[PDB]
């Protein structure tokens, strides 16, 4: 019916036109009065070694100082950051994880990959043993990334174009949310834990709520496949990682693109974007071996943390914002403070 | 999870034994196991320890030599084989597992014990033994050592257990804050460096015991005197 | 003959400047770290170490005329360094002809040049090619280079020579020769089953070339030297056989490292400046 | 499904076009405020002293 | 320096730093293939002779060589979002079917597939192992279709084995890095030697590795 087709035109230009509405100015021309933070020199202050292939995810626990890690070797390394000892060495079913995530309580690790099944493996077990707590299947492409609301809900997001937000104790999908025309990639809870962003493959980053469990907005923008996501510590706004090279900070509110991360001499794709503490530097992790801290308000390239062997996969900072911790493809884990 | 063992019996006191305690229910290969000693009448008085993997063994000033501590993981089952005795060996001998890693709670599942009669150091001291109280009010049971027990890592390593008329000592509450799992919540530890306090909420009919504060920092692990709580 | 003392000074800068940027190239860089580099690593090493701890003695020697100035056992440990370093440099082309020769007929094990196996196999090489080096150099340590007049510094007991030529040089060269060839036809063997040989064969040719005419025209002057009725065996010739035996060294990092895509890179990144 | 895919994307579009925007200088704002107000408390910003950092030798 | 409890946690620390060790030396002797076939290309007849949702593992020892072969099928989303995944499979056993060319077109499709793989970034040093399959049937559909009807400017007899050595050659275009050996082999329904041809095919991509890490490739 091309009535429909045309209707969902002039709703398009309606909301482009309602967009532009609102914007008077920009983000760059109301930084530019600030004092532009001076150069950072974070060292690398621990090297946890032990994987024996490429590190896809890691996830940060919520005390700063535990973090799990997931390779291409089967194994779920629960790492004292501090220490450098490594807690928990969990054995996979499939040795083609590609996600990782730690329980906000830090009782529960889930993971997935190509298996297309979300485990959940139990650390708090009376055994002394880390066994597999539930197996969320249900997904019929490979889970790209996946977020504990609390200890009994999970939302998750697959291969297959949707996310789904599971309860565990029963294991059933208790929502399914769809929409996006590509495979959707990344996850970003909200620090409320009410509403979410997932960034697919069809250069949409879309805001979905939990309870409700339907879109709210769509933002585009990005040229290429987003591959990373990460919302701003208020809760307001979400930056965004692409394959063409640009970091894109949007805001909910506003609803549209705030601002561009992006500089000449960077060409490859970007997997992993995290906020500091107060959310003024941006962390990007490239495929140029290496990952770059911007001004999120200048977009200035602050710094430069290089030193990985190989394709930056994973980073993330403490609750506290001590310090960042990057996993890349030359199966190491750097600690930068 | 259950700890069952045997092997204590009347010996003569030139003679050896052999402690067996099979251990089902959890993965026993992982976990740090202890031979901790009660007197009759007497308060625990740890012995031996043998670590995960049989890598590291330690054993009490008292027992060096004459008892030896083994470990078989095939079958789940720690030995203690003692080869000469006195008359002071006589005690009730508990295995306590224990898994070290950073956030656990080791000493936190105890054995039944067995029995067996026969024919420096921190020195931890509570100077409290009995304390007549009615169930209801709160308590407060302290514990002193002397040496500070605040090592620079930033943590305290003070246990406090629970060994209820006739039963096995029960973990409380380990690094002289976290609860053990299954404790309610009206038991708080607080403390600082060399003084520590146990505090009760409500004292109820169960809470009846005696109650036992163990250094950790450094081995040889000593416990307290014993500050028994009843009607 | 100040030609021959600028000439030696060229090559030691010449060998410590390569075989410094191959050392720095493997320890810098990740990808290189590989039990099959470890022999190249060794034969740096030797060649380095023959440039510093032997080649300034040859210059003083050059530069004074040939007259031995210094206590005697100066001279014995001039000879025994230098037949130490020698031996081990041509033992470790040899241990790196049979590396590549495991790699080649026994490719299960060899997997990558990693492993439990390919690191205690090129670990036994080493050790059993620096222990023969020493096993054949000890005896001149040992006041068993017989001399005549004390104000000349060379090997000249055709007891100890005729053997350490067969044992340092000789059968070295043999096993690498015969091992090399036996790559070759199986190379080529597989190569019919079938049905780059031209990397390969060339990488072959050179290096066994480079090791042979470098290395050849010395022992074999110096076995007949020792060994013969009268044979002109003329100062310069001599010379020039131990010019060839030192610029093996130098050629060595050359023909081994450069040669190599991954090393390639490795040096245009270091040389990036 | 032609028709049944064309009207969810419609009504997507319906109810996401009713939403209140907030001007984006207020939105910048909003941003500048808590980027400074937690910029104290925020230790990659500048180093932290070695006597409060958990990272070190 | 440490205390009791951080030295038993340093030593089961070391316990499981010497675990992995173990479990990784015992994985890095394993051959890796990734089966990659299209549809109906005999991936099911080839899995069949060598031995719900979620990749395929197939594991199978053939003269002291353990080959673990991952059959993607259940991926029907965006290939190179998971082929990264995939990046040190020792080879690629891709899986064509010869009768697939005038029904479909499905030859056309599978040259495309191909291309795709085999110039993808991530597979560069990667030998393909490709299969013909079912070549019995090729037998006679080009006895009575002639394969100009997928093939515009053949300009050849429509026999047995020029047709096959002509799509074999055509396989063998589309092939830029001289690393990637293409072990074309032909194959016909069930004959319980393809395992042979694989063994012979990844000891020759080892030895060609080997020699290529020497620098002698
Ligand atoms: C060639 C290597 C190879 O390594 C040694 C080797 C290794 C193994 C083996 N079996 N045998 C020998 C044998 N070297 C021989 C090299 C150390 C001597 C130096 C010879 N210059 C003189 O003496 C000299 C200079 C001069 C100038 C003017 C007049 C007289 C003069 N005389």
């Amino acid at each position: 019916l091309d009535q429909l087709r045309q209707e969902a035109e002039q709703l398009k230009n309606q909301i482009r036109d309602a967009r532009k509405a609102c914007a008077d100015a920009t983000l760059s021309q109301i930084t530019n009065n600030i004092d532009p933070v001076g150069r950072i020199q974070m060292r690398t202050r621990r090297t946890l070694r032990g994987h024996l292939a490429k590190i896809y995810a890691m996830h940060w626990g919520t005390d700063s100082r535990l973090l799990v890690s997931a390779s291409q070797d089967g194994k779920l390394i629960i790492w004292d950051s501090y220490t450098t000892n490594k807690v928990h060495a969990i054995p996979l079913r499939s040795s083609w994880v590609m996600t990782c995530a730690y329980a906000p309580s830090g009782n529960y690790v889930a993971c997935g990959g190509l298996d297309n099944i979300c485990s959940i493996y139990n650390l708090k077990t009376r055994e002394g043993n880390v066994r597999v707590s539930r197996e969320l299947a249900g997904h019929t492409g490979y889970l790209s990334c996946c977020r504990f609301l609390d200890d009994n809900q999970i939302v998750t997001s697959s291969g297959d174009t949707t996310c789904a937000l599971w309860d565990i104790e029963t294991g059933q999908q208790t929502t399914t949310f769809t929409g996006h025309t590509g495979d959707v990639m990344s996850l970003s809870l909200a620090p409320d834990t009410r509403l979410f962003v997932s960034g697919a493959c069809d250069a949409s980053a879309k805001l979905w709520d939990v309870r409700e469990g339907m879109c709210r907005q769509t933002f585009t923008g990005h040229e290429s496949d987003i591959n990373a996501i990460c919302f701003f510590p208020n809760g307001n706004a979400f930056a965004t990682g692409s394959d063409d090279a640009t970091c894109r900070l949007f805001d909910l509110r506003a609803d549209q693109e705030l601002m561009t991360y992006s500089h000449d001499n960077i060409i490859c794709g970007i997997t992993s974007v995290s906020f500091s503490k107060s959310g003024r530097l941006l962390l990007a992790g490239y495929d140029d071996f290496n990952c770059n801290v911007w001004d999120a308000l200048k977009a200035d390239r602050a710094g430069v943390l290089a030193g990985h062997d190989n394709r930056v996969s994973c980073l993330g900072v403490t609750d506290d914002g001590m310090a960042v911790a990057t996993g890349s493809w030359d199966s190491f884990l750097k600690i930068w403070n | 999870v259950q700890l069952v063992e045997s092997g204590g019996g009347l010996v003569q006191p030139g003679g050896s034994r052999k402690l067996s305690c099979s251990a089902s229910g959890f993965a026993f290969s992982s976990f740090g196991m202890h031979w901790v000693r009660q007197a009759p009448e007497k308060g625990l008085e740890w012995v031996a320890y043998i670590s995960s993997g049989s890598g590291t063994i330690y054993y009490a000033d008292t027992v060096k030599g004459r008892f030896t501590i083994s470990r078989d993981d095939p079958k789940n089952t720690l030995f203690l084989q003692m080869t000469s005795l006195r008359s002071e060996d006589t005690a009730m001998y508990y295995c306590v597992r224990s898994i070290y890693y950073y956030g656990s709670s080791p000493f936190d599942f105890w054995g039944q014990g067995t029995t067996l009669t026969v024919s420096s150091d921190i020195v931890m001291t509570q100077a409290t033994s009995s304390v007549p109280v009615t169930p209801g009010e709160s308590v407060s049971i302290s514990c002193r050592s002397s040496k500070s027990l605040l090592h620079s890592n930033g943590n305290t390593y003070l246990y406090w257990f629970l060994q209820r008329p006739g039963q096995s000592p029960q973990l409380l509450i380990y690094r002289m804050s976290n609860l053990a799992s299954g404790v309610p919540d009206r038991f708080s530890g607080s403390g600082s460096g060399t003084a520590f306090t146990l505090t009760i909420s409500r004292l109820e009919a169960e809470d009846v015991g005696v109650y036992y504060c163990m250094q950790h920092l450094e081995y040889p692990l000593t416990f307290g005197a014993g500050t028994k709580l009843e009607l | 003959h100040a030609y021959y003392a600028l000439s030696y000074c060229a090559l030691i800068l010449a060998i410590v400047f390569g075989n410094g940027l191959v050392c720095m190239a493997v320890l810098k860089e990740r990808a290189l770290q590989t039990t099959t580099n470890y022999l190249v690593v060794s034969l740096a090493v030797a060649d380095l170490l023959v440039a510093t701890l032997v080649m300034p003695w040859v210059v003083y020697l050059e530069v004074t005329g040939g007259v031995w100035n210094f206590s005697r056992i100066c001279c014995d440990v001039f000879v025994t360094l230098d037949v130490m370093m020698c031996t081990a440099s041509i033992w470790n082309l040899c241990a790196i002809s049979i590396d590549r020769y495991t790699a080649v007929v026994m490719p299960v094990h060899y997997q990558h040049g990693t492993g439990q196996s390919s690191c205690r196999r090129v670990a036994l090489m080493i050790t059993a090619v620096w222990v023969l080096a020493f096993a054949v150099s000890c005896p001149l340590l040992f006041g068993f280079n017989t001399t005549g007049d004390p104000t000349v510094c060379s090997i000249s007991n055709p007891d100890f020579v005729i053997y350490s030529s067969v044992v340092s040089f000789y059968l070295p060269f043999g096993v690498t020769v015969l091992v090399y060839a036996r790559i070759y036809v199986v190379l080529k063997q597989r190569r019919r089953k079938r049905i780059r040989e031209k990397k390969a064969t060339q990488m072959v040719a050179i290096v066994l070339g480079a090791f042979i005419v470098c290395w050849l025209p010395f022992f074999l002057t110096h076995v007949l030297n020792t060994h013969c009725q009268t044979c002109h065996v003329s100062p310069e010739l001599y010379s020039a056989t131990t010019w060839l035996g030192y610029v093996n060294s130098a050629l060595n990092p050359v023909i081994y490292t450069t040669f190599n895509i991954e090393f390639r890179k490795a040096f245009l990144k270091i040389l990036s400046c | 499904a032609s028709i049944a895919q064309a009207r969810k994307l419609v009504e997507q579009l319906k109810m996401e076009a009713n939403i209140d925007r907030i001007k984006v200088s207020k939105a910048a704002a909003d941003l500048m405020a808590y980027c400074e107000a937690h910029a104290k408390e925020d230790p990659l910003l500048t180093p932290v002293p070695a006597s409060e950092n958990p990272f070190r030798e | 320096t440490l205390s009791a409890e951080e030295r038993a946690a340093l030593e089961r620390s070391k316990a499981i730093e010497k675990n992995l060790k173990e479990d990784g030396i015992s994985a890095a002797k394993d051959v890796k293939l990734l089966l990659l076939g299209a549809g109906e290309s005999g991936k099911n007849t080839i899995v069949k002779q060598m031995k719900t949702t979620g990749i395929v593992e197939t594991h199978f020892t053939f003269k002291n060589l353990h080959f673990r072969l991952f059959d993607v099928g259940a991926q029907r989303s965006e290939r190179k979002k998971w082929i990264h995944c995939f990046e040190d499979v020792t080879a690629i056993i891709f899986c064509v079917a010869l009768s697939g060319y005038d029904q479909v077109n499905r030859m056309h499709a599978s040259l495309k597939l191909f291309d795709s793989i085999c110039n993808n970034k991530f597979f560069i040093d990667t030998s393909i192992i490709l299969f013909l399959n079912k070549k019995d049937l090729f037998g006679e559909k080009i006895k009575k279709s002639p394969l100009t009807i997928c093939f515009p400017e053949y300009t050849g007899p429509n026999t047995y084995e020029d047709a096959a050595a002509y799509i074999q050659a055509q396989f063998e275009s589309k092939n830029r890095s001289p690393n990637k050996e293409i072990y074309c082999h032909m194959t016909c329904s069930t004959d319980t030697n393809n395992i042979q041809v694989v063994f012979d095919a990844v000891t020759d991509i080892i030895i060609a590795n080997n020699l290529r890490g020497c620098g002698l490739y």
